[PDB]
């Protein structure tokens, strides 16, 4: 069989030039769920443009400056979130899949999540003015607390463990954003910034298949390992998500000083951290009541919170 | 006669889950080729796959295949006493959208709700909302 002795070109490239390279086989697949998985985030592709978020504006014109402020520098947070994602963390997993689909999956997610990050732009192009916007982005640069999560993750991204590397590129869309995106679901349940919130929902439609599809192949992975070495990587998943609920605590105390909403923003991240971890396969320690946010701005999330007959 | 009758894709999510339940357990099988035959009452648990589809939500593909193969069986279909249905919330107003529509197609109760393998309070939950729906 051709496919057992020869490599994938990314294979060839990085780790074994002993052998001839396949084309990949789109027609002899090794693993359905590749295939589910591509099919869904291809054919749920959506650009910012096709949403006009200019019937935002007379909600936003009656958010007072430091609300305006607020949103600009949340916003601009997660667009650093997802620049790295886009240009490091999903470009990284290609020469680590386990299958040939999976190389074209990430390539579809680093491009997908720069859709994202280009999203933000969208909406500040209609809302924001140039001073708003540039004030933004220097915050984000002298925010040492915001800086510390991406400083944290990019180290897996670069070194030479593949399952580490993984986890962060699980931890990314499973858990880091949430924070973040607890504000314009607290808006939009008080009928502000609709339009805005249409975009956060395509958004978090392919964050949720990108969290899943990084923490099955994981899973496939560390099934292989000795039960001493997959030990230790579930003691390092629970260290360094301990780790990342610190740092994300510590920014969103900033992020959210005066406002009020930390309490909420930090109960929704923790319950996104408990589905990042059962994505991986390790049960969640937190209980429904210390992830527990308030009905309507959940409801903002989700409403629902061949036949022969 | 306790029973569960349940899918899940490779994933496993749904197979861990009902793993943790009291209650037997039988899978439909992911080969489209294979059929199984279940002659005791049951209660059905199955993940959603529609992917967040919008036209309004686009329900299509919701039930996995597999899934409507299993309930097109007049024989299957007549013992199914009530649906949980899996998913995600971040799939928004497409989440665990799989029970409303078994519930609607089989004229039977919508049970309970959850996500990936679930939490402690979910098995316990579900443990006892299957108990209560054998005894009445
Ligand atoms: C391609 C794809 C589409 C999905 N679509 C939905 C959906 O429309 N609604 C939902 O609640 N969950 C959705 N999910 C989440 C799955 O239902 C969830 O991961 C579930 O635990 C999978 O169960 P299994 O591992 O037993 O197959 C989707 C997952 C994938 C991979
Ligand atoms: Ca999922
Ligand atoms: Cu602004
Ligand atoms: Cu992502």
């Amino acid at each position: 069989n051709y496919y057992d002795r020869s490599v994938s070109p990314v294979e060839y490239a990085y780790f074994d030039q002993s052998q001839n390279m396949r084309a990949i086989n789109w027609n002899k697949i090794v693993d359905e769920k590749d295939l589910e998985v591509w099919n869904r985030v291809t054919q749920n592709f959506w650009l910012p443009e096709n949403i006009p978020v200019s019937n935002d504006l007379p909600s936003w014109n009656e958010l007072d400056d430091d609300w305006q402020q607020l949103i600009t520098r949340t916003f601009t947070g997660l667009t650093l979130l997802d620049t790295v994602q886009s240009s490091i963390g999903d470009v990284a997993q290609i020469k680590n899949s386990l299958t040939e689909q999976e190389q074209v999956i990430y390539a579809n997610f680093a491009f997908m999540v720069g859709v994202h990050a280009r999203s933000y732009g969208t909406i500040f192009s209609t809302l924001c003015t140039s001073e708003q916007i540039e004030e933004a982005h220097e915050w984000v640069v002298d925010n040492e607390a915001l800086q510390a999560r991406p400083k944290a993750l990019i180290p897996f991204y670069t070194a030479d463990d593949p399952l580490k590397s993984k986890i962060a590129a699980a931890l990314m869309p499973g858990f880091l954003l949430y924070g973040g995106f607890y504000l314009p679901f607290y808006l939009s349940a008080r009928g502000k910034l609709p339009n805005t919130s249409d975009i956060i929902r395509l958004i978090l439609r392919d964050k949720v298949i990108h969290n899943f599809y990084s923490g099955y192949k994981y899973q496939l992975k560390v099934a292989k390992l000795s039960p001493e070495k997959q030990a230790e990587m579930k003691q390092f998943v629970f260290d360094l998500l301990d780790k990342m609920i610190g740092l994300e605590k510590t920014y969103l105390h900033q992020l959210y000083d005066g406002f009020g909403l930390a309490d909420e923003a930090i109960r929704f991240s923790l319950y996104n951290a408990g589905k990042f971890l059962q994505n991986l396969g390790y049960e969640s320690p937190f209980t429904k009541e210390e992830t527990r946010i308030a009905p309507e701005v959940f409801a903002q999330l989700s409403a629902r919170a061949d036949w022969d007959f | 006669k306790e029973l569960i009758v349940y899918f899940s894709t490779q994933s496993n999510n749904t197979h861990r889950f009902v793993q943790k339940l009291d209650a037997e357990s039988i899978r439909i099988p992911i080969d489209e080729e294979e059929r199984i035959k279940v002659d005791e009452d049951y209660v059905l648990i199955v993940p959603t796959y529609s992917g967040g589809k919008v036209t309004q939500v686009d329900a299509h593909g919701a039930v996995p295949k597999q899934v409507i193969h299993f309930l097109n069986d007049p024989d299957n279909r007549k013992h199914c006493l009530g649906v949980i249905s899996s998913g995600n919330t971040n799939f928004g107003d497409s989440f665990a959208i799989a029970g409303p529509v078994i519930s609607y197609k089989l004229k039977v109760p919508l049970l309970y709700q959850f996500e990936l393998i679930g939490t402690k309070e979910d098995v316990e939950e579900v443990n006892r909302i299957i108990s209560e729906t054998f005894n009445a």
